[PDB]
């Protein structure tokens, strides 16, 4: 779930910053022929405060 | 709930974004997650415990 | 017709063929390239087309998180209080 | 086909080969370089 922070800012800045405390995988796999992968993965386990 | 509560609203998101190839007559698992939580708490007076 | 290969990519390959030593048409809707040009270039580009129109390999990545926390906490408060002789700890 | 080597890197190596003394094609999808040029 993405907790929001409404930085509701009167003068020009409305930044409802919102960030999810979640189990998540962000994967960018590159496959090599011999059934292997070099992958850039960001693995985050974030629990709601 | 907090949004329903009119507080700081953390919406709950379960979302997978990906590009995959499948046949028409085919069903696949785009993504899956299993969350296994095992919690044990025992409170004990030493002698009687 | 190249379903797995973008037509523009094939055009770049043909441009490389031109670098080796001639009309190319690209169909976005079908991703199909029609080329009116010498047969030899046609055939070479076709072979490259066959190689290129290969399915990109998907992989299912399953990462498992294991967390074990064990906490043992014991506290003892010992009190000896007597107001009779005013001795109280 | 170079899985561990970027095709552009190979192109730079061939450019260096040209510096030593000729058509190069780069495939992003497979990271495979097809070169039509002298055998050496």
């Amino acid at each position: 779930s993405e907790v929001p922070y409404q930085e509701a800012s009167s003068s020009g800045a409305t930044s409802t910053s919102f960030k999810e405390a979640a189990l998540s995988l962000e994967v960018t796999p590159q496959i090599t022929p011999d059934n292997r992968i070099i992958v850039e993965v960001k693995v985050t386990k974030d629990a709601p405060d | 709930y907090q949004n329903m509560l009119n507080g700081v609203p953390p919406i709950n998101k379960n979302e997978v974004n990906a590009k995959i190839l499948v046949n028409d007559g085919e069903t696949i698992v785009i993504g899956g997650v299993f969350s296994n939580e095992q919690s044990k708490s025992v409170e004990k007076v030493p002698f009687l415990g | 017709q190249v379903n797995y290969a973008k037509a523009a990519d094939i055009a770049k390959l043909f441009q490389s063929v031109t670098s080796d030593g001639g009309s190319i048409t690209v169909d976005d809707r079908t991703n199909s390239i029609i080329a009116y040009q010498p047969q030899e270039r046609l055939d070479e580009l076709r072979r490259i087309v066959s190689q290129l129109d290969i399915p990109v390999r998907q992989v299912m990545i399953e990462a498992r998180i294991v967390e074990a926390n064990v906490g043992y906490d014991k506290s003892l408060g010992v009190r000896w209080g007597g107001a009779y002789h005013k001795g109280n700890w």
